[PDB]
């Protein structure tokens, strides 16, 4: 149980033919920090059984990720059948739970994921006897004395599977970077695509924005260490910045020459948000809509989510995390820049490089 | 100009599953069927490499290689083409 | 004659009339596949006699005048989900040219252990798979020697 | 530039009878004899052209291959103008381990012969890039495939092989399933080289009697 | 680590032609290298490895 | 016709050749130029008003009421003979014991090494596998198995249509080769029937 | 041989043949005569005595030349010396051209230098059908 | 001026070119190739002589027992092994099918690289009845296994050469209907009279072979120069032409496969009985009536079957006219049951090195005339 | 005075003066600098530096520029410059004096039975 999860079966140096012992059910295992995990995974040798509620075509690319056998894929999952996460998690010694929501909807609202499924999971997973480790994903802002519901909803969850399941782990990450992300892209398509940015007062609010490679180590850094059963972590980069901050950061990443952000007053925003937030349900959910333009957005900008003073996080992992302003977290946005991303001229130090390089390069 | 597609019975009018008379397929030779010695057919076993002596002190005299060459369109002599490679009598 | 075609496209079908023909969803499903629509409507009704039916309901046609490779043609039952693996391998040696036997002409050897033809299972959760997977009713770990329990 | 067509007629020989008598007994002796410096071996054996026949391998040093191959090509009687091939074989029991080995055409009079040359992992062999123009890939191959450096090549690079591929994979030494393996990594977005592994392992076989007399 | 050695008659044949009896007709000193881990296939049992010298030695080094 | 002229040339360098110097006029595969007033006009028809087009146009039009090609698949099928090789299967005796005595043939002339065996004596002393692998994603299905075996006991059946969506349905056991036999058993012994005269 | 132009081509004059298998366009476009080989032979037996008198190779270069010589002597009409030595007289030409320019390199190189006691081994093949078949 | 080229990237999706251009015309042409290269000369020392001969099917993959043709041969020389005489013929018919697939495939493919995509649609009619004539024989449509040590590995069914001369019988009109789309059109010869020329010296200086060889006015075929299996009976002609143009190898290949028609009607009407396979029981495998009732011939399948016949020690190599040229394979025995070294010589090897000094002068639109005419196929390039 | 021709500091020469094309090419600006970049080259030539014969002194040149083409070509990527250049580099002189006690056999022991192969 303790360290036996990581050593006892684990068969090869541990490449993707190598075994490591480890079978895990990852739910919500098509989104975007769930295909990251599975990914994390499976590299090592470990079968991985990823049920979705999705088409098949947005789940294919879980396929790739692990040799023959060891990707199980289980279709027309419902969360609120207890059949389909008892035959999910059967054979499973680990169980992650990566199932989220950003915007209710007529079929869905944010007690019934953050808060009614956990709780069924946490106890169906104690239930079994050979669940050795849960690990649940939750935010870095989760408060249950949050304005925002989905914080409220998530601090509760959180309370209800540390209480069913006594040493099930709970982490909470900060803002996700990524190329897949609903960070940085729908702040890219609030800079652009639109005729103006609004910005909920002075934007001086703090955050800790991490990587999502970062977090895909951390899960397996969890699931080496026994100490880390039944505690809390906050995930979190070297870097404390505020929105405006961040703003600035993309506009100058974008090379965009026009501020086109405006700062606004919390109401006003409010007012803005409010017409396309009581119509949110009665309808099945729209393509192409923000999970920015809401209130529970605007209740989560009028305060810090940062990590707390004495928390564990990254350190206790063992792992120093990477940057996200600048290097490799930061070349996706670069790709949007107006023109193209692009070298430059080249020539400056194409002066003693040899014959055919150069005329290849046509220089 | 001839056809191409032709129709029923003229082409493959029998599947082979069903081929109209049994077939009776040689696999030895009537010589050996009761003559079987190997030693006397043996000739993967009785091929030769021989050094030669030394080639120093040889003698090649060009005035007997160009003597029997003609000199004029008739008195050619052509080897003429292999028509099959050796069979062996099977 | 006309009465011949209808009566050939009833025999065809395996409908009772030509309302009840029209009315079915078989015809619903030939109004949008266009390859079931041929084989029924121009290849069953043409020039041809029936050779013979196999036990999964599939009805098997012939005609020696037409081209080499084109003689033979099978009609499906299975209207909405046609699959040549439903055909016997009694008929798929007739069907794909291999020989001349059926079992209207030719008296085959049954085993007692022969399974019967049936569609594929691919794409399913009931198809094969081999016994170390998930799937199976017990995964097996394949080692060769017996560990120590105290 | 030579076999042009000639005879509207259709021809039922194979050269003459003096010139094929000369090719397939005296060309070995007579090549000893006009260059004798060039020579260093001579084999006489089975003849590439025919089953029917005999045909010369000649055994040079590489600081006489040039001269022997310009020879080969030129002179009057041998009239070798076409390169079929250049290649190499691994003989890890020799102090030099590589034989390259080349082979000939004769259009003018239906001929065929093989040169060899001896050399080890370090030693150059001359180009024969100026005598004939096949002879530019199939030392790049060479080089590629076994490590044999060519000096004198106008780019010798490698042509078969992936990009970043170090190691002379048709040595006896270098394993049948390499080193390194390939795959695509959804984190790194690339697809990566990783160390081998193996799902199932090769099964050697091996087959040999301890009875068998030809094994050399 | 490389072992050179010629190895000996099998027990359950008496012809003497793979050893070094035979030695100048023959090649028949060999380079072998120690074993490293294998494991089964989950899914299969095949057996699994990652050692890239499995066979190199035994095969093609005479 | 296979005739050249000066103008349809391809290239720049015959171009230029054939417009400043007669060396064509030599060449036996040129065109001659015309001599007379017919002559002239039949090059003029030739060159204006196409008629060489015409004729590949004719062509065209006699195919295009001509008769078709086309099998109606999977109504209609193609054809095949009893030597084919396709989907791999284990055979019985008639009276429903294997015929397999794991003699390992078929394993050491496999070029692909696409077959997996293991075996032991059974309960009643006979010599039968316990395993029998043929992965069909590293076969090559050259039937070279079924040529090594002995007693009959793997063949190659008539079967191309097994086509999967998991490639773990492609890495057969020994139980699904013997439920391909139990299948297709009538039909390979029609085959080996004809097939045991030549081999 | 077939010709694979649709056209009816006489053949039977020389100059059509040389002109439609491209020995003018692509080989040489003067007609190779009987005194052009005349010429290029007794060039090769200029060039020859830069060799050693007691060479091989200067023997061997000598009789070719003498015996190429004595058919063009022999033979008048440039068909007849075609026939015998079994090419163009272009190819012919090219020969004898080839072999006066390989002289000097052969000459630097000097394959003749080798010691008194020089010694070539020679392997010879012998058929398996020599022992085995009728004599 | 001082003009630099301009560079191109021509094609990941397997041939990769990097040509330069001085405007529309091309100055140089470097192929990269290697994107097909999976290393059958290596594998080839780790299979036994039977076991490797599925490996040559896999190299010009349009021309199988051609391929098949030159490693049998070399091993049978080695082994001082008689074929008789009927494996002789079916060999020889058999050679002569796969030319007839592998040209109808070649020039129909250069057409469609040209513009007329009907011959393509029309030719491949004719290619599925002679793959029907692989199947019926072999079992296998393309990768026969046909041609064995020895003769051929299964005998002709009864019903095979009435078919053959059936398909033969139209043949000729196929070819003349084929023919009347391309020859005397002004747009397909204003795309092939004069690009790519190649003259006999450049021809035997750069390696060449096949009809590449035919077309620049040398006689030279390898079926009648070194003649191998029955070729020096059959009776057929070597077409010749001038230019070196990719019109005149269009109609040299035309005229080819009129005479692969030629030698496939002689080779139907001369078909002996006998044995198609060697007597030699240490080489050749017995029949399976044989092996189930004699011992000698059990013990002779059960090792034939593993460890394989042991080739005497030695080299040599051996060539065949494949239908895109001299194809040769060197092997070297030192005596095992394994070839201890087998060096493939492709003719498309040293037909693509030439595209450098070919595509000189000429425009864009004219490389992959040049490609298609060279008639290449990177199974047997890149091995 | 340098040994065989100081044919080494000719290639480390003309590496180094590629180099900055290389970090603009693969875009490694904001992941390595040029100081770092050629000690790391640097390293890469110590390990050959008792190499007492001038043949595989040529040889390895040889070999080391064919490796500068298919970097500067573009036929390796800026991940392969991290899988195999800079990174074993970081490893070789990040692990050096470690916070823990444990030799390196003791890890080796942790590790697996055997030796890894490879990186
Ligand atoms: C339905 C679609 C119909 C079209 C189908 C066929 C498409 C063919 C496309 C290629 C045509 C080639 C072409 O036009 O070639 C030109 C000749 O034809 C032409 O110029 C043809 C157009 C003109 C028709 C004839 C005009 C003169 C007739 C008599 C006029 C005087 C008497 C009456 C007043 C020039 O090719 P070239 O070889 O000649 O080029 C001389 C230098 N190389
Ligand atoms: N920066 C961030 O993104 C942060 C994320 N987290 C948490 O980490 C987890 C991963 O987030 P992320 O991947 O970015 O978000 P995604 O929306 O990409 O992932 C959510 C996943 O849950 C599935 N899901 C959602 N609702 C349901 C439902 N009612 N029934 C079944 N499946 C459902 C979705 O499947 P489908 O595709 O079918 O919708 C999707 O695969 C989330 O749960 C989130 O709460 C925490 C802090 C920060
Ligand atoms: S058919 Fe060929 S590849 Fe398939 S199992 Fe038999 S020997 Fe192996
Ligand atoms: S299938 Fe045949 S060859 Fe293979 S092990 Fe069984 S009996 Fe032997």
């Amino acid at each position: 149980y303790s360290s036996t999860l990581m050593t006892a079966d684990k068969l090869g140096p541990g490449g993707r033919s190598s075994v490591s012992g480890i079978t895990a059910t990852v739910f919500g295992a098509n989104g975007f920090l769930g295909s990251y995990i599975v990914n994390e995974l499976a590299k090592r040798g470990s079968q991985v059984v990823c049920p979705f509620r999705s088409t098949e075509n947005e789940a294919m690319h879980l396929k790739q990720m692990g040799d023959l056998g060891q990707i199980v894929l289980l279709p027309e999952l419902d969360i609120r059948n207890d059949d389909d996460i008892k035959r999910a998690i059967s054979r499973s010694n680990v169980i992650i739970n990566c199932v989220g929501m950003r915007l209710q909807t007529k079929n869905w609202s944010f007690e019934d994921v953050h808060v009614d499924f956990p709780k069924r999971l946490a106890k169906l997973a104690a239930e079994t006897g050979q669940v050795q480790r849960l690990i649940h994903f939750s935010d870095m802002g989760a408060d249950e004395n949050h304005k925002s519901l989905r914080m409220r909803t998530k601090a509760v969850g959180d309370k209800e599977v540390l209480d069913a399941f006594p040493d099930a782990t709970i982490v909470r990450p900060g803002d996700i970077v990524g190329i897949e992300d609903h960070f940085y892209n729908y702040l890219i398509y609030q800079l652009t695509l639109t005729v103006f940015a609004p910005v909920v007062e002075s934007g001086s609010n703090k955050i800790q924005p991490t990587y999502v490679l970062d977090v895909a180590d951390a899960v397996a850094a969890l699931l080496r260490k026994p100490d880390t059963a039944g505690k809390t972590l906050y995930l979190g980069g070297p870097e404390v910045l505020t929105m405006r901050e961040v703003y600035d950061l993309l506009l100058k990443t974008l090379r965009i020459y026009r501020d086109d952000t405006v700062h606004l007053p919390a109401w006003a925003v409010k007012a803005m948000y409010k017409p396309f937030d009581s119509v949110r349900r009665m309808l099945p959910g729209l393509p192409m809509t923000s999970p920015l333009a809401t209130e529970d957005y605007v209740e989560e900008m009028l305060r810090d989510k940062v990590v707390p003073a004495g928390a564990l996080g990254y350190a206790d992992l063992g792992i120093v995390p990477q940057k996200v302003t600048d290097g490799l977290a930061i070349e996706p946005v670069r790709h949007a820049r107006v023109g193209g991303y692009r070298w430059g001229d080249m020539s400056a130090v194409a002066k003693d490089i040899p014959e055919s390089v150069r005329k290849y390069y046509n220089i | 100009f001839e056809h191409y597609l032709p129709m029923g019975l003229e082409y493959r009018k029998f599947s082979p599953g069903t081929q109209p008379v049994k077939a009776v397929v040689p696999h030895d030779s009537p010589k050996l069927v009761y003559d079987i010695k190997y030693f006397v057919r043996d000739y993967r076993r009785n091929n030769k490499y021989t050094a030669r002596t030394v080639d120093a002190k040889t003698t090649f005299d060009f005035d007997k290689l160009y003597a029997g060459m003609p000199t004029k369109p008739e008195q050619v002599k052509n080897v003429t083409r292999p028509l099959i490679m050796p069979t062996r009598g099977y | 004659s006309l009465s011949g075609y209808f009566s050939r496209l009833l025999e065809a079908s395996g409908k009772k009339s030509v309302g009840s023909f029209f009315a079915s969803w078989e015809f619903g499903k030939m109004l949008v596949d266009g390859n079931l629509a041929h084989n029924v409507l121009v290849r069953a009704t043409g020039a041809g006699r029936l050779v013979g039916t196999d036990y999964n309901g599939n009805r098997y046609y012939e005609n020696e005048e037409a081209a080499y490779g084109r003689r033979r043609w099978i009609v499906y039952k299975d209207k909405f989900d046609y699959n040549p693996t439903t055909i016997p391998p009694e008929w798929h040696g007739w069907l794909n040219y291999i020989n001349d036997y059926n079992p209207t002409n030719t008296q085959f050897k049954q085993p007692t252990y022969q399974i019967e033809a049936s569609m594929t299972k691919t794409g399913t959760q009931t198809c094969y798979n081999p016994k170390g997977s998930w799937f199976s009713a017990k995964p097996r770990n394949w080692r060769k020697y017996e560990s120590w329990t105290p | 530039g030579y076999a042009y067509a000639r005879k509207t007629t259709d021809k039922d020989y194979i050269a003459s009878e003096h010139m094929q008598a000369f090719g397939n007994t005296q060309l070995t002796d007579y090549i000893i004899k006009t260059v004798p410096k060039f020579v260093k071996m001579a084999v006489t054996g089975p003849a590439q052209s025919s089953v029917l026949y005999q045909e010369p391998t000649i055994y040079t040093t590489p600081e006489s291959l040039v001269p022997l191959m310009v020879f080969l090509r030129d002179h009057t009687n041998t009239q070798f103008k076409c390169l079929l091939d250049v290649t190499a074989v691994d003989f890890p029991e020799r102090a030099a381990r590589f034989e390259v080995v080349y082979h000939l055409l004769s259009p003018r009079w239906n001929n065929r012969i093989r040169v060899k040359v001896c050399v080890d992992e370090v030693t150059a062999v001359p180009t024969l890039c100026k005598v004939f123009n096949t002879a530019n890939w199939f030392e790049r191959e060479t080089w590629d495939m076994f490590g044999v450096f060519f000096s004198g090549h106008p780019d010798l690079r490698r042509i078969l092989t992936d990009y970043g591929f170090t190691g002379h994979p048709l040595r006896k030494d270098f394993p049948m399933t390499g080193y390194q393996e390939v795959r695509y990594d959804y984190g790194k977005k690339r697809v990566v080289s990783e160390p081998l592994e193996l799902t199932q392992e090769f099964r050697y076989f091996d087959f040999n009697s301890p009875w068998e007399t030809l094994n050399r | 680590k490389a072992r050179i050695y010629a190895p000996a008659r099998t027990a359950s044949q008496s012809g003497l032609a793979r050893t070094v009896d035979f030695a100048t007709t023959t090649p028949a000193w060999k380079i072998e290298f120690e074993p490293t881990a294998k494991w089964q296939n989950p899914l299969m049992g095949w057996t699994s490895s990652a050692d890239p010298l499995e066979n190199v030695g035994r095969s093609a080094l005479v | 016709g296979t005739e050249r002229r000066p103008g349809e040339s391809g290239a720049w360098k015959q171009i230029e050749r054939q417009r400043y110097a007669s060396d064509w006029e030599n060449d036996p595969t040129f065109k001659r130029t015309p001599k007379n007033l017919a002559e002239v006009l039949d090059d003029s028809a030739s060159m204006l008003l196409l008629t060489d087009v015409w004729r590949g146009m004719a062509y065209t039009l006699g195919a295009f009421f001509d008769k078709k090609v086309t099998i109606m698949y999977p109504f209609e099928k193609g054809q095949l003979s009893p030597r084919f090789r396709g989907e791999h299967a284990l055979r019985r005796y008639p009276t429903g014991e294997e015929r397999c005595i794991a003699c390992k043939l078929c394993e050491a002339i496999c070029p692909a090494q696409a077959i997996t065996i293991e075996a032991e004596e059974r309960e009643d002393g006979s010599r039968r596998t316990t395993r029998y692998d043929i992965d069909m994603t590293k076969c090559i299905y050259c039937g070279f198995c079924q040529e090594a075996c002995p007693v009959d006991a793997i063949v190659e059946g008539p079967n191309f249509e097994f086509s999967t969506e998991t490639r773990e349905e492609l890495l057969y056991d020994k139980q699904k080769l013997l439920e391909n036999g139990d299948k297709w058993e009538t039909e390979i012994a029609t085959n080996l029937r004809t097939e045991s005269l030549y081999r | 041989f077939k010709a694979v132009a649709d056209v009816e081509i006489d053949f039977n004059n020389r100059e059509v043949l040389k002109k439609y298998v491209g020995i003018r366009d692509h080989l040489s476009k003067e007609p190779g005569t009987r005194g052009k080989l005349i010429e290029a032979l007794t060039e090769v037996l200029s060039s020859i005595k830069a060799a050693p008198e007691g060479s091989d190779y200067r023997k061997a270069v000598e009789a070719s030349c003498i015996y190429r010589l004595k058919v063009c002597k022999e033979n008048e009409s440039d068909a007849a010396i075609e026939e015998v030595l079994d090419a163009h007289l272009e190819e012919l030409i090219k020969e004898a051209k080839e072999e006066a320019r390989l002289v000097p390199l052969i000459a630097g190189n000097a394959p003749w230098d080798v010691p008194a006691d020089y010694a070539v081994p020679v392997v010879d093949y012998t058929d398996a059908a020599t022992i085995l078949d009728a004599p | 001026a001082k003009v630099n080229n301009f560079t191109l990237n021509f094609g990941p999706q397997v041939l990769r070119l990097v040509l330069e251009m001085q405007g529309e015309i091309i100055m140089r042409a470097d192929p990269h190739i290697g994107l097909l290269h999976r290393g059958t000369e290596k594998l080839l020392e780790y299979k036994t002589y039977l076991q490797g001969l599925p490996y040559f099917d896999r190299l010009d993959y349009v021309s199988m027992m051609c391929m098949e043709h030159s490693y049998v041969l070399a091993i049978e020389q080695l082994l001082n092994v008689s074929v008789p005489l009927r494996g002789q013929y079916i060999r020889v018919l058999f050679s002569e099918i796969t030319r007839v697939l592998n040209h109808l495939l070649a020039i129909t493919c250069h057409s469609m690289d040209v513009g007329a995509l009907t011959p393509f649609l029309w030719a491949f009619e004719e290619r599925e009845k002679l793959f029907e004539f692989y199947e019926r024989v072999s079992g296998a449509r393309m990768h026969a296994a046909y041609f064995r040590v020895g003769g051929v590995s299964q005998d002709l069914p009864i019903g095979l050469l009435r078919d053959v001369y059936d398909w033969a019988r139209q043949f000729a009109s196929r070819l003349d209907e084929m023919e009347e789309l391309l020859t005397g059109n002004r747009i397909w010869k204003e795309r092939t009279v004069d690009v790519g020329t190649i003259t006999a010296q450049m021809a035997w200086d750069w390696g060449c072979s096949g009809p590449i060889l035919r077309a620049s006015g040398i006689d030279w075929d390898l079926r009648k120069t070194q003649p191998y299996d029955a070729y020096g009976k059959m009776q057929f002609n070597v077409p010749i032409a001038g230019h070196g143009d990719c019109y005149d190898r269009y109609l040299v290949r035309l005229q080819e496969m009129r005479e692969s028609l030629r030698i496939i009607y002689q080779c139907l009407n001369e078909m002996p009985d006998g044995l198609y396979k060697s007597p030699d029981g240490k080489v050749c495998p017995p029949s399976r009536s044989t092996m189930k009732q004699s011992m000698e011939a059990l013990i002779h399948h059960f090792k034939l079957y593993t460890e394989g016949f042991h080739v005497p020690a030695g080299e040599t190599y051996r060539a065949v006219e494949a239908p895109k040229g001299e194809f040769g394979v060197y092997l070297v025995s030192r005596g095992g049951n394994r070839p201890y070294r087998c060096k493939i010589r492709s003719p498309g090897y040293a037909h693509l090195q030439m595209t450098d000094v070919i595509s000189r002068g000429a425009m864009l639109a004219d490389v992959v005339t040049i490609i298609g005419t060279l008639d290449v196929v990177f199974g047997e390039i890149d091995r | 005075k340098r040994l065989f021709g100081g044919a080494a500091r000719h290639f480390y020469f003309e590496i180094c003066r590629c180099l900055p094309f290389i970090q603009r090419l693969h875009k490694m600006e904001e992941m390595v600098s040029l100081k770092e970049l050629r000690a790391i080259v640097k390293e890469k030539f110590k390990e050959y530096k008792d190499v007492k014969d001038g043949r595989v002194v040529d040889l390895l040149i040889f070999k080391g520029r064919e490796e500068i083409e298919t970097y500067l070509l573009m036929h390796k990527q800026r991940h392969h410059v991290v899988t195999e250049v800079v990174e074993p580099y970081y490893a070789k002189q990040r692990a050096v004096k470690k916070v823990t006690t444990n030799s390196p056999f003791l890890d080796s022991f942790l590790s697996s039975g055997y030796a890894a192969i490879g990186v």
